[PDB]
RNA sequence: GCGGGAAUAGCUCAGUUGGUAGAGCACGACCUUGCCAAGGUCGGGGUCGCGAGUUCGAGUCUCGUUUCCCGCUCCA
RNA sequence: GCCCGGAUAGCUCAGUCGGUAGAGCAGGGGAUUGAAAAUCCCCGUGUCCUUGGUUCGAUUCCGAGUCCGGGCACCA
RNA sequence: AAGGACGUGCUAAUCUGCGAUAAGCGUCGGUAAGGUGAUAUGAACCGUUAUAACCGGCGAUUU
RNA sequence: AAGGGUUCCUGUCCAACGUUAAUCGGGGCAGGGUGA
RNA sequence: AGGCGUGAUGACGAGGCACUACGGUGCUGAAGCAACAAAUGCCC
RNA sequence: CUGAACAUUGAGCCUUGAUGUGUAGGAUAGGUGGGAGGCUUUGAAGUGUGGACGCCAGUCUGCAUGGAGCCGACCUUGAAAUACCACCCUUUAAUGUUUGAUGUUCUAA
């Protein structure tokens, strides 16, 4: 099914990163998500269409897997699916995570 | 060095080395001689700086280079192909002894 | 004579304005299409240059004969 | 062979002759071919369907025929001269052993009717094989009137000729004399039509009268007009 | 054909917006509150001086 | 594409198509292909656009 | 009509770039990039129909690519073909030729 | 962009250096009125801005008003350009010299502290020069001094005394305000200009006539110029095609990236002012002179222009609209970025260098230059049509688009090439851990 | 050194389980003819290469030997 | 180099049952003739190629040896 | 037709897909909050739950 | 001509490729070019 | 086939006159006929 | 696939004539049945021709003359005996033929 949003909320299950959360910037076609703040690695950085522009090592978002972040519901870090049980003629997102039913 | 080049074409084109027109014509008045008016500046340039808290510019002019590497050959010239020969090689014998 | 008198007082004057130039305001007060110094701080500096601006006006009238 | 006489020749120039004329016409002719005043022998030759000769499928039997031959009757017996129906029941001319044996198979006797009686008959069929044209030899069946070896020779010293085949199965009976008359011939053409037809052998080929010619000697013949079932429809 | 030549050259040519314009529009403004000053100033030192000389 | 096509009418959509090709691609692509106008997303659309009311035509003669 | 708009798909790019391509428009001539159409007729009507611009002699001549020498497959750049149209009026400073 | 000013106005540094201009304007325009003791700025002053008929013109553009309405001197501004031209004659010779110059915070010390004594013994030659001249042409001189021995003496003495003032004057205010100093002068001339203007606009006011017309129309005219300059000026055509191929991958491919565009597709302002002073100027030498008794026969070949092509306005209108054109095409040399650009490596694309890209690079700039000539002659035509129903103007018309134009864009650009610079190093020190 | 051939009338030349073993010419005697040819008749002769073995019987079959002859060692 | 054969009274040659060697042509003599050819008869000279052996006796049997004639590889 | 040749994109080689209506087009449905296949992912853009894209039936075009 | 198929020319770059070195070349890089 | 009119009072042309940024361009122009000797080619 | 007439010629039943000689039989034995006998008046025989053999002394008969009567020795040998009357095949002739051969002529395949 699914568990994407592009603004989805996440308490991370990714190690050395628990207890955070964050936006999804965007999804990915890769099974990956931008997740704040989290993915960043310092990137030694070559400047094209070199201007003014920096160098550096800067901080730039890397991507990590959906399957290695969980989801944040809405008072507890639980994740074992969100359901799309429901139809109302189109599959409605609701917890059954911690069953708070709310999308 | 650019700006005071700017400033030399400015003072040339002046011809009277600035404003030096003689009093006379219509309208009395003494005559002055005049200091060297004028500004200067600046053009790409430069600048940018992502700060205004609500705004953010580009920049414009520049260039690059890159080398990189080229690498394959040899490598990527012995298993993009195969130089395979036979090798003919002819040993005509050399008979005519009597062994009878 | 009234002319004289200002004059003297000039060039005295002038040597003031440079001294105030090249410690807060930069060795470059005149000319120098580069800055790198004043801006920041309200100096001593500033009062030379108001003063000379203030001087030029003084200094016919009192030289007016 | 044949003469250049008259009565002989007008037969004997024609290819295909002997033609079939009534029974009557026949006799006319048959006398006139020569002047009675002299014995003659009128023999008939009674054709048989049969083209079988020398053969054991000829017919050969034996007739008791009411009158003589032609040279007047004279009787030969062929015997073993130690008979018992030649020599014990009909006798013979003396007993001989061969002494008469050789006389019937000679070829040259005064004899008419040659009789014959067992000297091998079992073995002997009805072939013509080496038999004589004036002699004969016992056949399986030698009467066509009694079915009787012992009975045939007591007929035969009665007056029976015996009469056997030929080439075109031509059965020569000896009729009589010229010195005879139109009935008197009748008789005895009729009594050899008839006993052909009651018996025959069945060692043998059928019977059946086709062509009878009627002949005397020295002339030639012509011959009498058959049914071949009766002589007095035809 | 010579004027027009690099008229038609003028149209293709202009790009790089100035939709910035604003910033200018801005600025102009900066220009302008300076002009209303020095007339200021220029009238209580002329002031001044119109006592004493004039 | 939905509505496009549908409020298509025989006599209309075939002049429309003219317009289509020559005179709003014909000059893009050669301007564009000189860097003069390029502009990437204005090439993918006309040329996906001109093709639908062809279309039409030969399926049934137009909408 | 004489044509069909499909007649008229013919120019897809000019050429207006660099050594005999700004010369020869300049001095003599034009020149543009004419698909792979294989026609001459059909070209000099081109220009006739849209445009406005009067032609002498079109010259045909069929381009066969050139090299892309690094491999993969086949490489090499697809064919085309290069017409001198060349003008007898017009006179046109690039990006014009008529149109109403 | 917009938004980027904006920003800078909310942030308390900026505020400080604002209020500081606004103070420094006003110190110049007080300065103006009050004499000399050498030659009298209050009556050169006055002088200059009143007629003069053709003569005035020629002076104005080049001046800007600056000191041609607010006249003080007759040195000053002039010795710091005279001093900063030698020390650039020295950079070109001696490779490390320069080097220092180049790095800015090093290389205004150096500057001020050579162009000091340069300015000094320079500035005697030229006051001794200016001294004799000044009294001759006219018979008289000031009104605080009067031309004899005591003027030659007070003159030299008092250019060179206001010559170091002002250079000092300059450097403290560049830093504590926005827009370089040399500019703000200019500026001042600017607001000289403006009084007899406004009060025309005030007497108008609304009253549902012409002169309300007028007043919605000239307020608008002052922004058009301002925006159409604007435009063309940073009007840009801009090919970016990469040179080679270098096999594909890469982003959407990986070639060698030149990005060229360096084109502006006016003329320039400084270039425009110089064409328009050169015209004039030939005659405007005469007119004195034959006033005087001297050079008599010039002066004639000038009057005798008027019978074709009448009026005063007409020959010079006329001769504007050509010379603009003409200057511009056949070269390239007053205009500093167009002659840099051809001096260092660069091939045109899609062309194989030689013959070629040197004919086309030198097609683009002639294109360019033609270009400019043709807009700044639009804007000065647009008064010269609306004024004959509307009202005559005096100050809305023509060769004053010019003088604006020049010191207010380079201001401009100054305050931006320190101001970015400064912001962002100021941030940048205090994330690090330095004030 | 090997393999196959023969030695029979003066001469040239048959035969042969081993039975009384032959021709043509020369030679002996005749005849035609003066006499010889040519022509014509009529005779003789053999250690049957030599010695044994086989046997009543050898030259041969069998075995040894003397003399005279051929064909081979191409091939290797 | 090897195997074979011949070596005769003047010239040319026969000569095995080893035991006393003859034939022819020259040549001489007699017969024939008128005298001769031819043809017939008679004549002796070989100490039967040297040297040993077997033998009572060998030219003739055996072993060498000579001179001459026969047949056979310089080298692959 | 199978199978090819040559084209075809935002551009550029090939690969993939597709044919001058050319990495698609229409129509009906499923499906959908994210997408514009790949080497090399970029550039420009599009849609956002209900009109894109993706998947299928049917049709068009099918050099 | 046949045949090759851009190898031509132009600017560049030199790791591999020309029997060497190699700035160079018909190599790599990409352009321009054959007009009836 | 080849020669002579005409095409052509033109082009081309030895060599000179100018300036240049040193890439190169502008400026000008004499004679232009006669005779003899040729090919395996041409008439063929 | 491929026919018609007519000409010529072996052989089978046959039909009508003339020899049918082995050995023995004097000579006339294809053969098979009748059979010791023919004088019928241009008629067999006899006298002469051809065919049969001359093997023990002979005669037969085609066919002409001829109204003009002979000889199997009315033996006997053998497997069978002769004239003559039916009548056979060969050698041969003519007919009816049946069949296999070739030829000739023709046109319809």
């Amino acid at each position: 099914a699914a568990k994407i949003r592009r603004d989805d909320e996440v308490i991370v299950l990714t190690g050395k990163d628990k207890g955070k959360r964050g936006k999804v910037k965007n999804v990915l076609s890769s099974g990956k998500v931008i997740v704040e703040g989290i993915n960043l690695v310092k990137k030694h950085q070559k400047p094209v269409p070199a201007l003014n522009q920096p160098g550096g090592i800067v901080e730039k978002e890397a991507a990590i897997q959906v399957s290695n972040v969980a989801i944040f519901n809405a008072a507890t870090g639980k994740a074992d699916r969100v359901g799309f049980r429901f139809e109302d003629g189109k599959k409605v997102r609701f917890f059954k995570s911690n069953s708070e039913t709310i999308k | 060095a650019k700006k005071i080049w700017l400033a030399l074409a400015g003072l040339v084109l002046a011809f009277s080395a600035s404003c030096a027109q003689y009093e006379d014509g219509s309208s009395g008045e003494l005559e002055r001689q005049h200091t060297f008016a004028l500004h200067q500046r600046s053009i790409s340039g430069d600048g940018d700086s992502p700060h205004s808290y609500h705004s953010l510019p580009e920049g414009v002019k520049m260039t690059k280079y890159l080398q990189e590497q080229k690498l394959a050959v040899a490598a990527v010239a012995a298993q993009a192909d195969l130089e395979l020969f036979s090798t003919p090689v002819w040993i005509s014998q050399a008979q005519g002894i009597r062994a009878g | 004579f009234l002319i004289v008198a200002i004059g003297l007082v000039g060039l005295i004057m002038l040597q003031q304005g440079k001294g105030a130039d090249m410690g807060a305001s930069f060795g470059a007060g005149a000319s120098a299409t580069l800055f790198g110094s004043s801006g920041s701080g309200n100096f001593m500096t500033r009062m030379t240059a108001l003063l000379a601006t203030l001087f030029f006006i003084i200094s016919l009238v009192l030289g007016n004969i | 062979m044949a003469k250049l006489t008259k009565r002989m020749r007008v037969i004997r120039e024609k290819v295909d002759a002997t033609k079939q004329y009534d029974i009557n016409e026949a006799i006319a002719l048959l006398k006139e071919l020569a002047t009675a005043k002299f014995v003659e022998s009128v023999d008939v030759a009674v054709n048989l369907g049969i083209d079988a000769r020398k053969s054991d499928q000829n017919v050969r039997g034996a007739t008791v025929l009411p009158h003589g031959t032609g040279r007047s009757v004279r009787v030969a017996v062929f015997t073993q001269g130690a008979n018992a129906e030649a020599a014990k029941a009909a006798g013979a001319e003396l007993v001989g052993m061969e002494d008469l044996a050789d006389q019937i198979k000679k070829g040259e006797m005064n004899f008419d009717v040659v009789i014959a009686s067992p000297d091998a008959m079992r073995v002997v069929g009805q072939l013509g094989q080496v038999l004589g044209p004036r002699g004969l030899m016992p056949n399986p069946k030698v009467g066509t009137v009694t079915p009787n070896v012992a009975e045939a020779v007591k007929n035969a010293k009665a007056g029976q000729v015996r009469y056997r085949n030929d080439k075109n199965g031509i059965i020569h009976t000896t009729i009589g004399k010229v010195d005879f008359d139109a009935d008197k011939l009748k008789e005895n053409l009729e009594a050899l039509l008839v006993a052909l037809k009651k018996a025959k052998p069945t060692q043998a080929k059928g019977v059946y009268i086709k062509k009878v010619s009627i002949s005397t000697t020295m002339g030639a013949g012509v011959a009498v007009d058959q049914a071949g079932l009766s002589a007095s429809v035809n | 054909e010579a004027r027009t030549e690099v008229r038609k050259v003028i149209w293709p040519t202009r790009q790089e917006t100035l939709h910035t314009t604003l910033i200018v529009a801005a600025v102009t403004a900066v220009m302008s509150l300076i002009l209303w000053g020095l007339d200021g100033i220029l009238v209580r030192l002329v002031s001044f001086i119109t006592g004493l000389r004039f | 594409m939905k509505a496009k096509e549908l409020r298509e009418k025989s006599v209309e959509e075939l002049n429309t198509e003219l317009l289509n090709l020559l005179r709003e691609q014909f000059n893009l692509r050669m301007q564009a292909a000189s860097g003069q106008l390029q502009q990437s997303h204005l090439l993918k659309q006309v040329r996906r656009d001109v093709a639908r009311v062809k279309t039409l035509l030969n399926e049934k003669a137009g909408a | 009509m004489i044509r069909e708009e499909r007649l008229l798909k013919v120019l897809r790019a000019p050429h207006v770039s660099e050594k005999a391509s700004t010369a020869m428009e300049k001095s003599n001539t034009i020149v543009l990039k004419v698909a792979k159409d294989a026609t001459k007729a059909e070209i000099k009507a081109a220009v006739q129909k849209l445009f406005e611009v009067e032609v002498e002699v079109v010259n045909t001549l069929v381009v066969k690519g050139k090299v892309k020498r690094h491999g993969q497959r086949i490489g090499r750049r697809s064919d085309w073909k290069k017409a001198y149209v060349t003008l007898k009026e017009g006179q046109n400073l690039d990006f014009v030729g008529g149109a109403e | 962009g917009l938004d980027f000013q904006s920003a800078k106005g909310g942030l308390g540094e900026l505020k400080r250096r604002l209020l500081f201009v606004i103070g420094a304007l006003i110190v110049f325009r007080i300065g103006s009125f009050i004499p000399i003791p050498g030659i009298d700025a209050a009556v050169l002053a006055k002088l200059l801005e009143q007629q003069r008929g053709t003569i005035i013109e020629m002076f104005n553009m080049f001046c800007g008003g600056a000191l041609s309405r607010a006249s003080i001197f007759a040195l000053g501004i002039m010795p710091y350009i005279s001093a900063s031209i030698i020390i650039q004659l020295l950079t070109v010779v001696h490779p490390t010299l320069a080097e220092i110059k180049k790095e800015g915070e090093s290389g205004r010390r150096k500057i001020s502290q050579y162009t000091r004594y340069g300015t000094l013994v320079l500035a005697i030659f030229q006051s001794i020069g200016i001294a004799t001249g000044l009294p001759n042409m006219p018979g008289m001189q000031g009104l605080v001094i009067n031309p004899g021995f005591a003027f030659y003496f007070t003159a030299v003495v008092s250019l060179v005394t206001g010559t170091m003032f002002l250079m000092w004057l300059g450097e403290q205010i560049t830093e504590r305000g926005i827009g370089n100093g040399i500019s703000i002068i200019i500026f001042a001339g600017i607001v000289a200009g403006l009084p007899p203007a406004i009060a025309h606009t005030i007497e108008q006011a609304r009253q549902g006539d012409l002169h309300f017309l007028v007043l919605l129309l000239v307020a608008v005219l002052v922004f058009a110029v301002t925006f159409f300059v604007v435009f063309v000026e940073r009007g840009q055509r801009r090919i970016v095609v990469n040179y080679a191929k270098r096999q594909q991958g890469r982003r959407v491919y990986a070639a060698q990236s030149t990005h060229l565009p360096l084109k502006v597709n006016m003329a320039g302002v400084i270039p425009a002012i110089f064409a328009s002073s050169i015209i004039l100027f030939p005659a405007t030498i005469a007119s004195w002179f034959g006033g005087g008794t001297g050079w008599n026969w010039l002066t004639t070949i000038s009057l005798y222009l008027q019978p074709g092509q009448p009026l005063y306005v007409l020959l010079y209108a006329s001769a504007i609209i050509f010379f603009c054109f003409f200057y511009t095409a056949l070269v390239f040399n007053p205009r500093e970025t167009a002659d840099n650009l051809k001096k260092s490596g660069a091939f045109v694309p899609g062309i194989r260098p030689g013959e070629q890209t040197a004919k086309y690079i030198d097609k683009v700039m002639t294109r360019l230059t033609l270009v400019g000539a043709l807009y700044i002659t639009f804007i000065c035509l647009i008064p010269e049509f609306m004024r004959d129903a509307m009202k005559v103007p005096f100050y809305f018309g023509g060769t004053s688009l010019l003088i604006v134009v020049v010191v207010i864009m380079d201001f401009m650009a100054q305050v931006q090439t320190l101001m970015m610079s400064s912001q962002y190093e100021s941030a940048l020190k205090k994330a690090n851990l330095k004030g």
